[PDB]
């Protein structure tokens, strides 16, 4: 198994960021990659054993440390906005198949006054749809959040569902003409009309948002845009 | 009539501080024709015979890159054998590799070789069928199970039946 | 031309 | 040594997908490896080969006789097969980037298309509602809004597994006074039998 820590991280530019990778496969090689749309998966640094470090394809602004055979760390001593990315470590026995970790999503911000939590609204199934197709679609909208660093999940009767769900692959910019634009994201959850018309069924759209921490400074009189969960809900309607 | 091509490689880990040294010497019909030495000023394959000079820079560049990769492989697997035999690091140890082909008077392959020895003792060797392995001790049997799962014999057999023969005939046309 | 060992011990 | 793939490929569920890979400078010291990366995950090993064709439960790998090209073959693709597929060479100790790979999309086979545009209203009040374009077939393409104060998302597929039913949908919403569902998707070519309630 290859584990990564943390799973999510938000920091202001110029700060220090450490990503941790562990590997219990007894493998010699370990790797640090970054993932960005338009470039694919690019190699940053790698290592064939404890104490060994070898430069990858895009190493500027990163150092790495292989303290043991299990542990490999990626260090960003002066984090910059271009290092916003999705980071994957991996292990390998020589040139055999690589095994990848779960990923660390990192956002590096130039200014924390741009951070806004999302607002979440659930939209109930149209009765013309319940009649015309005997099915019911709930739509969820997460609007006005910055940075683009959220996870949206549906919960029926208090447990998360995946069947009938589809979420937009990426958010859209509410103000595409601005480098500081906030984002919006839509999702849909479709059930049977019979399931929607039972008034004991509870539905909740949940948006996990990664923003500032308690340690970060905040002097605006807007509520502090901390990491948080914003949900919206709806009950089954008998008519 | 019959002809042969052989490579002998050695990797010896050094005293306490430095990294190992890797040498590679090739023979065509029992005459040394190329050599690589990691301790050289700038390491690269060099011709040991005048009729190997008629190869362009692309040839020496490419086989030199192979040699760089092989050096890394030797570092990694000497560390692995340190692990298998439970020996302290910072010591001196030797990995030796021999591989090549014997082709007959009809131009095709009579025998292939791929074999490894550790500290002067046989470690693992490809049998004449080019499909099974002879492993001399327990650690070698670990490696053998891994190489059975990984299809190593097919990889080596692909080299020995194909590019070994063709490259040898090529080097003989160079004479 | 040399052959890369490839496979791991 | 580098590989080259077409960066995207579209397919429909139930089709057998042939993902090509070009690697003309391959040598005898390198294997062909294929990885799969489903959204929000790291790549995972699919298959690999040297010279001969290779088959396992995930894919079939066809290698050209001269080894200069490759094909990953996926049988009867389902929606879960949409992913980025990376074809790379491994060997000689060369540790390189994976690159972009090939983005495989898998559209549902909608043989009972019932295109409609519904209006849905906020579970909490008030004034807020969205327009939902749903149940169209996969050859319908949803275009972006030309007004910058109207937001429309691209088509997306949900799969109600218990009921063995899949459907596409795109969502449009706005705070503009003149926005209505009958007008939301006008800049998109829509089935002329699209059901409009009210």
């Amino acid at each position: 198994a290859v584990t990564q820590s943390p799973r999510n991280k938000v920091t202001v530019t110029g700060g220090n960021v450490t990503l941790s990778c562990r590997q219990t496969n007894s493998h010699n090689y370990m790797y640090w990659y970054r993932q960005d749309t338009g470039h694919g998966l690019r190699l940053i640094h790698y290592s064939y054993g404890a104490g060994n470090l070898q430069i990858g394809d895009v190493p500027d602004g990163y150092k790495a440390t292989r303290t043991t055979q299990e542990d490999f760390f990626l260090l960003l001593e002066l984090a910059s906005p271009s290092q916003t990315s999705l980071y994957f470590c991996a292990s390998s026995d020589g040139d055999y198949e690589q095994y990848f970790g779960p990923g660390t999503r990192l956002t590096v911000l130039e200014d924390l006054k741009n951070v806004f939590p999302p607002e979440v609204a659930v939209f109930e199934p149209s009765e013309a749809e319940i009649s015309h197709t005997q099915k019911a679609t709930l739509v969820c909208l997460a609007t006005g959040f910055y940075p683009d660093h959220v996870e949206l999940s549906w919960w029926v009767n208090g447990k998360e569902v995946h069947s009938g769900v589809c979420t937009d692959p990426q958010p859209l910019k509410e103000q595409p003409a601005l480098n500081d634009s906030r984002y919006a994201l839509s999702s849909r959850l479709r059930v049977s009309a019979t399931f929607w018309q039972n008034p004991r069924n509870h539905f909740r759209c949940q948006v996990q948002f990664y923003g500032l921490s308690e340690n970060d400074e905040w002097t605006q009189d807007r509520a502090k845009p901390v990491t948080q969960i914003v949900s919206a809900e709806a009950w089954g309607r008998a008519d | 009539g019959p002809h042969s091509m052989r490579y002998y490689e050695t990797a010896t880990s050094r005293r306490g501080l430095g990294e190992p040294r890797y040498t590679s010497v090739g023979y065509v019909d029992d005459k040394e024709f190329v050599r690589f030495d990691s301790d050289a000023e700038n390491p690269r394959y060099e011709p040991q015979v005048p009729w190997m000079e008629q190869e362009g820079p692309e040839y020496w560049e490419r086989i030199t890159q192979i040699a760089k990769g092989q050096e890394q492989w030797f570092r990694v697997n000497l560390r692995t054998l340190l692990g298998y035999y439970n020996q302290s690091a910072g010591g001196t140890h030797t990995l030796q590799r021999m591989y090549g082909c014997d082709v007959g008077s009809d131009g095709r392959l009579l025998r292939g070789y791929e074999q490894f020895a550790y500290d002067g003792c046989d470690y693992i060797a490809l049998n004449e069928d080019l499909r099974t392995w002879t492993a001399a001790d327990m650690a070698a049997q670990i490696t053998r199970r891994k190489w059975e799962q990984a299809g190593a014999a097919e990889y080596y057999r692909a080299y020995l039946e194909g590019e070994c023969v063709e490259w040898l005939h090529r080097y003989l046309k160079n004479g | 031309s040399p052959s890369y060992a490839y496979h791991q011990f | 040594a580098k590989t080259t793939q077409p960066d995207s490929m579209e397919s429909t569920e139930g089709e057998t997908v042939h993902l090509p890979c070009s690697h003309a400078t391959i040598s005898g010291n390198e294997y062909i490896y294929w990885y799969r990366q489903v959204p929000l995950q790291g790549p995972e090993y699919v298959t690999h080969g040297l010279q001969q064709n290779t088959t396992n439960s995930m894919a079939f790998l066809a290698i050209a006789s001269d080894r200069k090209s490759s094909t990953l073959i996926l049988t009867h693709v389902s929606l879960r097969d949409a992913a980025v597929y990376h074809c790379i060479l491994q060997g000689t100790g060369s540790k390189l980037s994976f690159g972009k790979g090939a983005k495989l999309t898998v559209s549902p086979d909608i043989q009972n298309p019932d295109p409609a545009v519904y209006q849905l209203r906020d579970s909490k009040s008030s004034d807020k509602s969205v327009c939902l374009f749903t149940d169209f077939d996969s050859q319908t393409n949803v275009s972006q809004s030309k007004d910058s104060d109207v937001y429309i998302t691209d088509k997306c597929v949900l799969d109600m597994r218990s009921m063995d039913f899949k459907s596409n949908s795109a969502v449009a919403w706005s705070n503009k006074s003149d926005f209505a569902c009958a007008n939301a998707f006008n800049n998109s070519i829509i089935p002329e039998d699209t059901f409009f309630p009210s």
